[PDB]
């Protein structure tokens, strides 16, 4: 029915693969998108 | 970017919405001991620890405010205590709603041991000597205290309601307010009192037991106690002492009730004395000739001046003008009008129209444009016409409802539809619907205008309006075939050419069954024609049989009837104006296919109940053309009222109901008797109801009464001054005065024990003090005078000047009421007039001197030489003690507000300088008298200033000085010092002397004597107003604005001086008073409303009361009350009989007499056997007739023999409103409430003393028929009102709202919800928005739409999924509710 | 009321400064300072 | 400061203003003192600690 509010303070580093000293994955590929004009109000997520 | 602020959630699950189940008179409130928790949580937030681990002490707290709750809202408290001291203030917003200070404290606060008690000491006591829940809060709510199922703690307690079982739940607000109210429950009365001072508040929670485990359904009670002693309700770890209450004016929470008087009507031709006759006074038939005689030679003006020929049909006005000359200067018409409107003789019509749209019509110049110019501007004053005396003679609010309602009973419908063609020219909804249709509450109605175009005037109306051609047949839309069960044609049918025509399309419209309304000019045909000539077009109309119509467009009255029964109308009611206007209710005649079937309901004994109810029963199988009709040929018969209870359960098609008063039929009775010949006249006009009585055939009906009359002032011998509203000066009338009885009222309690001689005194000029605005006005409450005039009628006036038993001329002072015609002054009180003085002189002396002596010689000590500061020389008690300061030589210092006063004291007073005067605006004198006193200070200070000038008072006094405060606008903080018994309390003592008159007062009474005697007590300057100017004289005493004393005038003084008073009459309102020397018999009268109204009597003067029960006292109410009228000093006697038989009506009236004669029979016995007429038997059938049908005549046979006869004063048979508006399943209950009316107008046909009231519903001792119920303390209001009646029976009931028609109500809700829909989303105009815009549009998100669903649900049947909701529009919404 | 107590509180002694109440506690000492009409009023008491 | 005005633009009265101690001041020290004000009535309350 809800979530609880959490804290947090994390951070990352990204390298280039080839001078790497450490490796935990690989980033394939990260993209962003919008939901537009959706009937159902601005906080409703869009499945579509 | 003071203390803890509290939030109180009133929302639906809120755990604090207890809250709202605590109203006083309908509004909800926090309770007076909510704040102290507040305040108690509050210090203990403070301090860290739980509040329910501190003990508390909360003193002198006082309520300025109430804080108003409201349901579904949230109310921000701030209480702010001061750490140290303990102050505290529970305050909303900037406004004050509770201050005093709290103590904290570890030791024992509680003074009382009642938190060490276990048990209930009320273990095995009878159920006749308890009161529980229901009657503790029986009583509480008969005062206006309406508490829910939370607030009512109080599980039982004894009949003194000292001990108590008091419930513990764990709220604490609940808790405390539970234990104020066993304070309440230690003051029976009437009056609601609202708490506004807590001398003292202890909780302990510590010996307080825990809150019960969660999850509890019963829990425990905790004994309670209530201490006389020391006035402390101490019930667990709780001690409330000393609290004090001020009398609350009891709000109505309906709108006022609708008062009728239930009176016979003729239909045809009514005499001048009948409620159906026009209302024409001398005066209107006056207005009527002056309009006559001005439109007349007005005409014969038009013609000689018409010199342009510009005045078309003037072949119709020669007409005209000929006419009147057969049945008959311009400068004296207008003459006489104009002298009939100027002048304000009180015989004064409501306005003058027809002379002033006379005026325009013949004054408007003759030239080019004349007509249509002419035409436009009478069009503009159309409404002088409309409402108008001659005009609104017939339209007068007993006929129009008597009308509508005739028709409502004979419709057999639920919804009544009604049809007023042409409406724009001659309008009736504007009188229908505000006089008759607006009271409707069994039967619905829906009423249509219709008109050529848009009817302008009818836009305010819950009307529709259709269109189409009045004037002219054949073009009469089809859609209206069958469809009004009523047709008005308010002058319609003077402006149809071809009347036949018009008549026969008309009558098609008329559903089987209907009526026709005409109203048209029958007489003095040429009055308003001058009107119609130039606002008529086409001024031609065909005659015919009839004769020729008069001009073109009027019939004669006769020539409208003769011309109605042609068609075969059967003239079902006929009022001729005789002015004017006539009117004509008309329905076509009814022709059975089958023989009527008669019974005959004369027997009281119900021999017929058999016959009846197997007829009854084979009424929805036989023909529609089948009546059964209930025949009655005796005065006394309940054919009536128990016909319209037979209609709610077998409809009006068939039933119909005849009764012949056989008392007042005149001399040609009718003979009703199967095929007779008036019965055949009865069968073809089929009305429901039929009474032949005072002459005519006519129908019983309830006239309203207007709420004017109910304040109607007639003659009275003895009156006095009272207010209508506390606290409003405007509101001072004059009330009858219970002085005609001889005795006062009050004489109950504390007065019962004085037994001072008086002496009756004709009272001739009264006096008015300063003491008597400060009562008017509501600066001070009744309850701070002494406590022997609680009960009194009125608390004005003390002083006055008249003439004793003896006709000697005297003065004096005597507890109140004093502003009255007549009084029992005390002897001891009681000065004579020197033969020097006026009694206008002698009025302004008793008061004014006794108060100077009293503050100056009884409590100052005043000595010879001493200082006295005088506040306020200029008023009368100033110029009274200046006078014996004087006397005593003195050294006196006055303060005088400006120059004037100054200067009147001088000449007064010639040995007053300069240097004895100082100013009143500035605390400047303190400095003058210090130095002139030279540091001594002044013996004595009368104080009357407030404030600083108060403060600077006290300062000069000297070393053995006396301040005497007089003043009457004390601060709080001075209040809880007179309460504490740190001061006294001087400004009402001259008023305690006179209820005790002792040693202390005769002092006063030898000072003021002597000082007479002596030339001290002089007559102060007076002005004298009049009876009438009551108002203005209060007025006057408080503004200030000038010197002199105030006295009203009540008699003349005769020249002589030893000589009786003659007897006069005064106009006074109405105030029912019971001879205290009577005995009163209540049959019935332990009861709900017998016991209510008993001590209702109990407090207007009766003393002596004989109530009779089936079994007498059976509960703790009864007893308790009972104990409370003896306590008061009251003769009860409770007899446990029931008066159906000989022997117990003797019983009843040998114990009556025995306490005294007779002075009153009320009957409010009550047997009610509810069911459906058919599954009822004999022995059933006349369960309610014995209280109403044999209670009744033993009575009243009792009291038309002597010697009850003679000594009688009242008869009050009570009734219900099923006799005038029928009720299912309860047809045994109106044949006997119907039977008890005709009993009641029997004796009034003799002259004797008859009261019937006819209720409909009482709360206190829900909706039903849309009616809701009154309060009893506004039932007993119109219950005085019925008692000084000359009606026989008064219909009370009170309205839920004023009827509307059916879809004018249908689109009210649809307004409504979609309103709340609107504001959902939040717009404040809903219809302001587009109506195909979509939800989504606008900005609706998730919580919205599932809060649209929810209020939808709530609001009607619709259950809408959320996604549909953000996707349907206004219009949708609207569209889908109608569907 | 004869209020003759010497440890009064603040409230009543501001009582005492305005006029509002007499100090009854310290009148036989005044009485002893004047002697006048109403000491002798008690010496008489006394003796008698 | 509680009526939000300058408080050398308004007018004050005190009245019956009881000391019931002395402040002690102390050279080169921080003195914290508070003031407490009823709102409505005016009941006011200088208090150290
Ligand atoms: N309050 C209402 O709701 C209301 C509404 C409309 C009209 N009224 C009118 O007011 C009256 C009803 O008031 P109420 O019922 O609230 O209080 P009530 O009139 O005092 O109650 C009826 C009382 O009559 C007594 N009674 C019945 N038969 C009797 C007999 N043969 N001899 C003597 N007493 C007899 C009963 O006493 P026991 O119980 O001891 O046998 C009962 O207490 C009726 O006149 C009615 O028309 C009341």
């Amino acid at each position: 029915d809800g979530f609880v509010r959490g804290e947090v303070a994390s951070a990352i580093l990204l390298k280039k693969a080839d001078t790497a000293k450490r490796v935990y994955c690989t980033l394939v590929g990260s993209m962003l998108n919008n939901d537009g004009n959706q009937t159902n109000g601005i906080l409703y997520p869009n499945s579509e | 970017y003071s203390d803890n602020v509290i939030d109180i959630d009133l929302s639906e699950d809120s755990p604090e919405n207890y809250l709202l189940e605590h109203a006083v008179d309908g509004r909800m409130l926090f309770p007076a001991t909510g704040t102290l928790v507040l305040a108690w949580k509050t210090l203990a937030k403070l301090k860290g620890v739980e509040f329910e681990q501190l003990g508390v002490q909360m003193t002198n707290v006082q309520i300025h405010q109430a804080l108003f709750l409201n349901p579904g809202g949230k109310t921000t408290v701030s209480v702010s205590v001061m750490p140290i001291t303990g102050e505290f203030q529970v305050r909303d917003g900037e406004s004050l709603i509770s201050s005093g200070v709290i103590t904290s404290s570890e030791g024992r606060l509680l003074e009382t041991d009642q938190h060490m008690k276990k048990g209930s000491v009320l273990d095995g006591k009878p159920d006749k000597e308890l009161l529980f829940t229901k009657e503790i809060y029986r009583e509480f709510l008969l005062r206006g205290y309406e508490y829910g199922a939370a607030f009512q703690g109080i599980q039982r307690a004894s009949l003194d309601a000292t001990d108590t079982d008091i419930r513990w739940d764990g709220r604490w607000i609940s808790y405390l307010d539970t234990v104020l109210q066993m304070y309440l429950l230690s003051k029976p009365g009437t009056h609601q009192a609202l708490p506004t001072l807590l001398e003292s508040v202890t909780i302990d929670p510590r010996v307080h037991p825990a809150q019960p485990p969660e999850g509890t359904t019963e829990f425990q009670v905790l004994p309670g106690k209530w201490d006389p002693v020391l006035q402390i309700a101490a019930a667990g770890g709780v001690e409330i002492r000393s609290c004090h209450s001020i009398r609350a004016s009891r709000r109505l929470n309906h709108d006022p009730p609708i008062l009728e008087d239930f009176a016979f009507a003729p239909y045809v031709d009514p005499r001048p004395s009948d409620r159906s006759a026009a209302a024409v006074t001398p005066a209107l038939r006056d207005y009527a000739d002056a309009c006559f005689e001005f439109s007349r030679q007005g005409m014969k003006r038009w013609l000689e001046n018409d010199k342009n020929n510009v005045l078309p049909n003037k072949e119709e006005i020669k007409e005209a003008l000929a006419m009147a000359n057969k049945h008959a200067n311009f400068a004296s018409a207008k003459a006489t009008l104009e002298a009939l409107v100027n002048n304000k003789n009180g015989h004064r019509l409501p306005n003058h129209g027809l002379f002033e749209m006379l005026d325009i019509a013949f004054s408007e110049p003759l030239e080019g444009d004349y007509w249509d110019r002419l035409r436009m501007k009478l069009h503009d004053v159309r409404t002088y016409l409309w409402d108008d005396p001659i005009i609104a003679a017939l339209e007068s609010p007993d006929i129009v409802k008597l009308v509508m309602e005739t028709v409502s009973d004979n419709v057999n419908q639920q919804v009544m539809e009604i049809l007023e063609v042409g409406a724009a020219r001659g309008p009736y909804y504007r009188q229908a619907i505000p006089k008759a249709l607006e009271y409707f509450s069994i039967k619905d109605w829906q009423y249509t205008v219709a008109d050529q175009g848009f009817v302008e005037d009818a836009a305010e109306f819950p009307v529709k309006m259709m269109q189409f051609d009045p004037l002219d047949p054949a073009n009469f839309p089809a859609e209206l075939t069958e469809s009004c069960d009523l047709l008005v044609l308010k002058w319609n049918l003077q402006m149809q050419v071809d009347l036949d025509a018009a008549i026969t399309e008309f009558s098609k419209m008329i559903k089987p069954g209907g009526f026709l309304l005409v109203l048209e000019n029958g007489t003095r045909l040429s009055t308003f024609f001058p009107i119609k000539a130039i606002v008529s077009a086409s001024l031609g109309g065909k005659g015919g049989p009839e004769g020729d119509r008069a001009m073109g467009c009027f019939y004669t009255d006769a020539q409208w009837s003769a011309l109605f029964a042609r068609h075969g109308f059967e003239q079902i009611m006929h009022i001729p104006d005789g002015i004017a206007v006539s009117m004509f209710l008309l329905r076509k005649p009814f022709e059975p296919s089958v023989a009527p079937i008669i019974i005959n309901v004369d027997d009281l004994e119900c021999s017929w109940l058999e016959e009846v109810q197997a007829r009854c029963a084979e009424l929805q199988d036989s023909h529609k053309d089948s009546r059964l009709w209930l025949v009655a040929n005796t005065e006394l018969s309940g054919v009536l009222g128990f016909l319209r209870s037979l209609v709610w359960e077998f409809g009006s098609e068939k039933l119909r109901c005849i009764q012949i008063d056989d008392a007042t039929a005149g001399p040609n009775p009718p003979k009703i008797s199967a095929d007779s010949a008036d019965f055949k006249e009865l069968v073809r006009k089929d009305l429901a109801y039929n009474v032949f009585k005072n002459g005519k055939w006519g129908t019983y009906r309830g006239f309203v009464i207007s709420d004017a009359d109910r304040q109607k002032e007639r003659p009275s011998e003895y009156v006095y001054a009272d207010w209508l509203s506390a606290g409003d000066m405007s509101s001072l009338r004059w009330f009858d005065s219970p002085l005609k009885t001889g005795h006062n009222n009050g004489m109950l309690g504390s007065k019962m024990a004085h037994k001072l001689e008086t002496e009756t005194c004709s009272v001739y000029y009264a006096g008015l003090n300063l003491r008597d605005i400060i009562l008017a006005n509501g600066t001070i409450q009744r309850d701070i005078l002494p406590e022997e005039t609680f009960f009194k009628e009125g608390v004005l006036g003390v002083e006055f000047s008249g003439r004793n038993s003896s006709g000697k001329r005297v003065m004096g002072l005597c507890p109140p009421p004093a502003l009255a015609t007549t009084v029992k002054c005390p002897v001891s009180s009681l000065w004579s007039v020197p033969d020097q003085w006026t009694l206008e002189e002698a009025a302004t002396v008793p008061l004014a001197y006794a108060t100077a002596y009293y503050c100056l010689v009884s409590e100052g000590g005043v000595q010879k030489g001493a200082t006295v500061f005088i506040h306020a020389g200029a008023s009368v008690v100033g110029q009274a003690s200046i006078a014996v300061a004087l006397s005593y030589n003195c050294e006196i210092f006055t303060l005088t507000k400006n120059s004037d006063e100054t200067a009147l004291l001088k000449s007064m007073y010639p040995q007053l300088n300069d240097r004895n005067f100082c100013s009143s605006e500035d605390c400047s004198f303190e400095k003058y008298i210090r130095k002139e006193t030279k540091g001594s200070g002044v013996d004595v200070v009368i104080n009357t200033l407030r404030g600083k000038f108060l403060k600077a008072s006290r300062r000069l006094l000297s070393k053995k000085g006396k301040f005497v405060d007089i003043g009457f606008k004390v601060d709080s903080n001075t209040q809880i010092a007179y309460y504490t018994r740190e001061h006294p309390d001087l400004r009402f003592q001259l008023d305690a002397l006179l209820e005790s008159q002792g040693p202390e007062w005769t002092r006063l009474f030898d000072l003021v004597q002597a000082g007479i005697h002596s030339g001290v007590v002089k007559p102060l300057k007076r002005a004298v107003y009049s009876m009438d100017k009551i108002v203005d004289a209060f007025k006057t005493v408080e503004a200030e604005r000038e010197a002199g004393k105030i006295v009203i005038k009540i008699r003349d003084e005769e020249r002589q001086k030893v000589c009786p008073t003659p007897r006069t009459s005064f106009p006074a309102i109405h105030r029912t008073c019971f001879h205290p020397d009577k005995s009163h018999i209540l049959v019935g009268g332990m009861g709900g409303m017998g016991l209510e109204t008993a001590h209702w009597m109990v407090l207007r003067g009766a003393k002596k009361l004989i109530l009779t029960s089936r079994y007498g006292i059976t509960t703790g109410y009864q007893a308790r009350k009972i104990a409370f009228f003896k306590q008061l000093g009251v003769e009860v006697e409770v007899l446990a009989l029931s008066v159906n038989t000989r022997k117990a009506a003797d019983k009843v009236f040998e114990h009556a007499l025995k306490m005294g004669p007779v002075g009153g029979i009320f009957n409010m016995a009550m047997v009610l056997y509810n069911d459906d007429f058919l599954k009822m038997n004999r022995e059933q059938f006349l369960k309610p007739l014995e209280s109403k049908i044999t209670m009744t005549m033993l009575l009243d046979d009792k009291s038309r023999e002597k010697p009850v006869r003679d000594t009688l004063d009242h008869f009050v048979m009570f009734s219900s409103l099923i006799v005038s508006g029928g009720h299912l399943g309860q047809a045994n209950y109106a044949f006997g409430s119907t039977v008890l009316e005709k009993i009641c107008e029997r004796r009034k046909r003799d002259g004797l003393p008859v009261t019937t009231p006819q209720w409909a519903s009482i709360a206190d001792v829900t909706i039903i028929c849309r009616k809701y119920p009154q309060r009893f303390f506004n039932v007993l209001s119109v219950f005085d009102f019925m008692m000084s009646s000359d009606n026989v029976v008064t219909i009370s009931y009170v309205l839920v709202e004023k009827s509307m028609g059916v879809a004018a109500g249908e689109e009210s809700m649809v307004d409504q919800v979609l309103r709340a829909v609107g504001k959902v989303l939040g717009i404040k105009d809903v219809s302001s928005v587009d109506g195909d815009k979509e939800f989504i549009d606008m900005g609706v998100d998730s919580l919205m739409s599932v809060e649209i669903k929810q209020a939808l649900e709530r609001d009607a049947g619709l259950v809408i999924s959320t996604k549909d909701t953000q996707l349907m529009t206004f219009n949708t919404l609207r569209s889908m509710v109608k569907g």
